[PDB]
């Protein structure tokens, strides 16, 4: 398969629009020059992530591939928001899938889902990741992050609001460099020489709890703990494993593009042998998915599924393979919130191991014959596309807007390639588009005159509505001696329903709390949650397949002559299978 | 109660070897004349440095020895400021055993008591109350033990105090 | 060998601690997806500097493991301290040893050891670090930045302080983007196309004197001058050298790895050739080490020990070079602050040169006999490593396993040595290679007293850091080069424990408070060099077989020791272990 | 006017002393200005050449002819340090005490970048030693201001 360069990145509590529009397009404008380069694709999700596939010629060195994207790169990197600069943008050489999957559980019970995330993250993450021929390694859960969940009742009682949380912040967790006595150049003949020694990193709940917001006119203070429930928590919360139903973290890992899958595997082994005997009591590693002997199940809602509903598809089919498969299968280790096109919350994941070739005698109980009746059993679940298989008369159309048409037209004109493929049976089977349908969002307009009226500054407005229902990185801080991350956000209840917008307070220049709806108005709308680019212009990708018998050349040549009768301004291109 | 930091031989030999937990040692050395109150740089005695890094048997010797109980560094800091700041019970009962003044005040007025209020350690805390600390000394700040029980949100602590 | 690619980065002012949180970690999480890296180690020093050495496995393009790890430096440079990325991070592929020495001094002393060392940097290391084959160029020396030497008693006299200094600075040594007259696009019948030209960087002390800091009520001003003494001086000052006791300064040349060391040093000398005419008078080259008929004196000092009684120990050292063996030793470079692996007020090293070979005839006057009899000359200096090397036993990393931290490791550390020197038999001078804790004066600012007064903790810490440890404020422009501007207290006013308490910091209200009134400070102990091996804490531990004994015997007895050791603290082998 | 003109103000600019004497000569306009309104003299003024000057003056250069922005060829000639030209202009004429549109002084100018021996010349032929500049600065405040303690002197 051809080689592909992925650069990837994340604006926390960006919509897909957004991601697109600061981040996704200024890299993409600086992405030509680049030798050997077939195409290039992109997603710009409402989970604040964007991924761009960078697709090279067979043959292509690996190496200088990434080299030369990352040069690319570079010329985008100071126009891009500070916020994603932040979280670290990668540039990855990798197959796009899993070469194996690590397990972590604990047996006894004596961690959580979260305990277990954050642990695999800070003790062996890193050190795999630096492993020669991983190309790529996903954390099915989070890191710990700070967590300081704010209450918008407390910081407006003491005239208080998230800019003054995250100022507070800054200031009272901070490494300072404060020099020393005695340094160079001395008075001649000096004899003491010591470092001076002034604030350094939080270490603890109790030490961010304890970070002094104010001092009333009264004396009395107010403390960070007065206005925020303050705990380790997730950096984020949309990654979430099980393995055979029980808590579990685990990194999924891919293997570098042209590295040797053995080599590579085995290494990642002997790394993890360094780490078995330092595990807190009852951790433990599982393998759920070597690579027949195995095979996955993805899961795939439509747009706007929850967590919940996600989980309740996954239970059905982590049910099905340790009831009705239990003779032959070994493991599910199931994800909710990652899958296929990566991370969402309406996707997810089993990766299921089966029982040695030997314990499975029968034709019927081999891999093709297991992912045919699972498949068959989920078919018929609704809402929800549910299939198993294990890693080709298909087609890879692209359908592109070449006219500034935007976002709403380009799915106009797929609905209308759709339709009249619909009516051509004896040619096309399944004409389907691989993306998300737009979704219900909140569209919220600041009035700037009523904003300059009262005297609330605009960034002030932002800060707030950001960082309470988006979540901001505020800085870091070190968690048994490991740095990780600070983020303030609003504590849940607060940040569920329409009219929780309006008991957020900001403060005016006259001193005076003014709350959001004030200044204000808001109506539901249609966008998003996911746009797709095809080399740089907004594109949708449909897929499908020639009908029994007739050639892929034939499929493809009639979806040429339906996409010719399309609007104005809107495109074609064929990528992967389809290319050459 | 401020020694004076003598380039001295013997002096720094049992500085060190007093900061490294080296008991033999430290007896040689005492045997053969070493000044008990060899001060550092900073104006620690092996005293503080044995109360600081936890050696118990370093800091009977160097008492049964004559070393000053209630040694100042540079900042007005004791050896008993040291044990019951970083947690060092054994070393705090002896260092009051033998004459330590249990509400020594460094420059910036802070006791024992503070420290070992502001670390959590509790067993100290009680110690130091039970050898006539008092309850409501405050730092140049205001601050009692209580105060420092309030903010660092140490239940416990507070009720020890009452 | 196997190659190595090190990464380099500052921080002034900063400790250890400071360093390795917000630099030498964040570095580390992020050299994922490299190829072929064998493992990583670090320090963090309180010298406001770290380095991070990758080494890669036997075989690997140095070229692509060095463009590997600076594409993720890059990716990363984001999440460091603005302080630290601007001062420049270097990534380097070279040897750890020297090629060559270049040497320069004054014959006509019309220059001194700061003088020349400034000379050096603005005029002869750029062209040699662009030289084919260098890898890495190190100053024996500081180029000159311009020094603001800050007097608290004339700031807190005018209500001034650090941060009104520096914001002055910025504004004031500025370099203006100011468009034109008749730019384009311009309006028909336009005659006139020029230049505007506004401010421009200061070049002198007398211009940034005149700096205005404010005008008083009366109508009088406050000039840069009024609260600083101006002049030009290092950047640092913690390195200094000599050669035949002489004022010099000087480039170590390291050889990029894979280079020809014969036709680096050829195009070395080539450069220099082109430069020597243009010196001013009096400076001339010398060449105290070309690698066999050379060999270096190492120097390492108790951390503590400070830039007079390393250069007490040099002393010594080159005394010996220069009496007691002057018919075998031409010359001796003796460098003040800077060891071989590492840059310290405790550490030195000498570079020596000896006469030809035909005229040291015996096999006494060879340098291995020199050399041993000099190290056993030093083997009897107090309280001071000192030995003499041209240029194998152990090398183990004690590592946090379980987020134990440095005071748990180096108790750890402890019982491991202990226990291995009660079996003199297996193992001998099994001791760390890094330093000990030493005393640090740790201050708490008093964020209630802070915010009662209306005193800003941004004044606070800027004012603490730049007075005690310097700030980099911006660049100015020395007889047509770019180089830095520093402000920092003059010395005198940073010495003592006592002094903290005569900085100001002005108060929202306009009221200036002493530091004293919302800080409180302590002695404590803290390590002025933290290691870390393959991303976490560690302590590298050296030594050798005994007598009589196999490598592998010792090997397996560390191995049994360190198996008894606190719970979360593992080990692994590394260097010639590996 | 004339193309002799501007190869004038190329040939004073430049230095070219027998180029100049053949374009006065051949009846180039001496006073010839440029764009920014530099006469020939301003040019040789500005660019250190007394032999160009002198041949100028001689030709009937005006000796306070003055730039857009009022600053005449003795500004230029004691700023950028050239005694022996700001002698012979001010013996041609030269208005000592010429102010630009700022309200500086060739005082003004040589004080700031600390010509002395020019300082004592102007203050020679009649230099009013208490103009002000728009701002209210003298002479004597420069050298405050400066720190060049060798030119208080000489201003008492």
């Amino acid at each position: 398969a051809p080689p592909a360069v992925t650069i990837s990145a994340s604006y926390p509590g960006a919509d897909a629009k957004t991601v697109q529009d600061t981040v996704t397009q200024v890299i993409e404008q600086n992405m030509n020059g680049i030798d050997n380069l077939m195409y290039m694709s992109s997603n710009s999700d409402s989970t604040g992530t964007v991924q761009i596939t960078l697709t090279f010629e067979s043959g292509t060195d690996a190496d200088i591939a990434q080299v030369q994207v990352q040069n690319k790169l570079q010329l985008a990197m100071p126009l891009l928001p500070q916020e994603v600069q932040q979280q670290g943008v990668s540039v990855e050489k990798s197959s796009s899938s899993f070469l194996m999957v690590v397990g972590v559980i604990n047996t006894d019970g004596t961690m959580t889902q979260e305990d277990i995330s954050d642990y695999v993250a800070a003790n062996m993450k890193d050190a795999i990741s630096r492993t020669s021929g991983v190309g790529d390694v996903q954390l099915f859960g989070s890191q710990y992050a700070m967590r300081i969940w704010m209450n918008p009742n407390e910081l407006n009682k003491f005239q208080l609001t998230p800019v003054d949380v995250i100022t507070a912040i800054k200031a009272q967790n901070a490494q300072v460099a404060a020099g020393q006595l005695g340094g160079t150049p001395p008075v001649k003949g000096q004899q003491l020489n010591a470092s001076i020694i002034a604030q350094t990193r939080l270490t603890s709940t109790e030490e961010f709890g304890k970070i002094l917001l104010k001092v009333n006119q009264d004396g009395s203070r107010v403390l960070l703990r007065d206005v925020a429930k303050i705990e380790l928590g997730g950096e984020n919360y949309d990654i979430i494993a099980e393995f055979n139903g029980q808590p579990a973290s685990g990194l999924g890992i891919k293997l570098a593009t042209g590295a040797n899958a053995l080599d590579t595997a085995a290494a990642i082994r002997a790394e993890l042998a360094k780490m078995e005997p330092f595990f807190p009591s009852g951790l433990k590693i599982v393998y759920p998915y070597d690579t027949q002997g195995v095979f996955m199940t993805m899961v795939q809602l439509p747009a706007g599924a929850t967590q919940e509903r996600t989980q309740k598809v996954l239970n059905e089919v982590t049910h099905y393979y340790l009831t009705k498969e239990k003779n032959n299968v070994e493991s599910v280790f199931a994800v909710n919130g990652f899958g296929f096109a990566g991370r969402g919350q309406n996707t997810g994941i089993a990766f299921v191991s089966l029982k040695d070739w030997a314990d499975r005698p029968g034709e019927e109980n081999k891999v093709e014959a297991i992912t045919m009746r699972a498949t068959r059993a989920f078919s018929q679940i609704k809402d929800a596309m549910v299939f198993a298989f294990n890693l080709a008369t298909g087609f890879d159309f692209e359908l592109i807007d070449q006219a500034g048409l935007g976002h709403e037209k380009l799915t106009q004109a797929r609905n209308q390639l759709l339709a009249e493929a619909a009516k051509h049976p004896d040619m096309l089977t399944s004409v389907r588009p691989n993306g998300l349908e737009d979704t219900p969002q909140f569209k919220i307009d600041i009035d700037q005159e009523k904003a300059q009226a009262l005297g609330v500054s605009i960034n002030d407005i932002n800060t707030t509505l950001g960082a309470a229902w988006g979540g901001s990185y505020v800085n870091d801080f070190i968690d048994r001696g490991r740095v990780k991350k600070v983020y303030v956000m609003s504590e849940a209840k607060y940040r569920m329903l329409p009219d929780d917008i309006g008991d957020w307070y900001v403060r005016a220049a006259d001193g005076q709390m003014v709350p959001f709806s004030a200044f204000s108005s808001s109506r539901w709308e249609y966008g998003s949650p996911r746009l797709e680019r095809y080399n740089g212009l907004p594109s949708m990708e449909i897929l499908g397949q020639a009908a029994p018998g007739k050639s892929t050349g034939e499929a493809m040549e009639l979806m040429e002559q339906l996409a010719s009768k399309l609007p104005t301004g809107v495109g074609y291109d064929w990528t992967g299978m389809s290319y050459q | 109660h401020h020694h004076h930091h003598h380039g001295s031989d013997l002096g720094k030999k049992l500085l060190e070897a007093a900061r490294a937990g080296r008991d033999d040692e430290v007896r040689i050395l005492m045997a053969n004349g070493a000044d008990v109150n060899a001060a550092d740089v900073v104006g620690w005695t092996p005293l503080h440095l044995a109360a600081y890094w936890g050696h118990l048997e370093i800091v009977e010797v160097l008492l049964k020895n004559g070393a000053d109980v209630n040694a100042y560094d540079t900042l007005g800091s004791t050896p008993l400021h040291l044990a019951a700041h970083f947690g060092h019970l054994e070393i705090v009962e002896v260092l009051l055993k033998n004459g330590a003044d249990v509400n020594a005040k460094d420059d910036n007025g802070i006791t024992p008591l503070h420290l070992a209020a502001n670390r959590g350690h509790l067993e100290i805390v009680e110690v130091l109350l039970k050898y006539g600390a008092d309850v409501n000394a405050q730092d140049k700040f205001g601050k009692t033990a209580f105060d420092i029980s309030i903010n660092n949100g140490n239940e416990d602590l507070a009720e020890i105090l009452q």
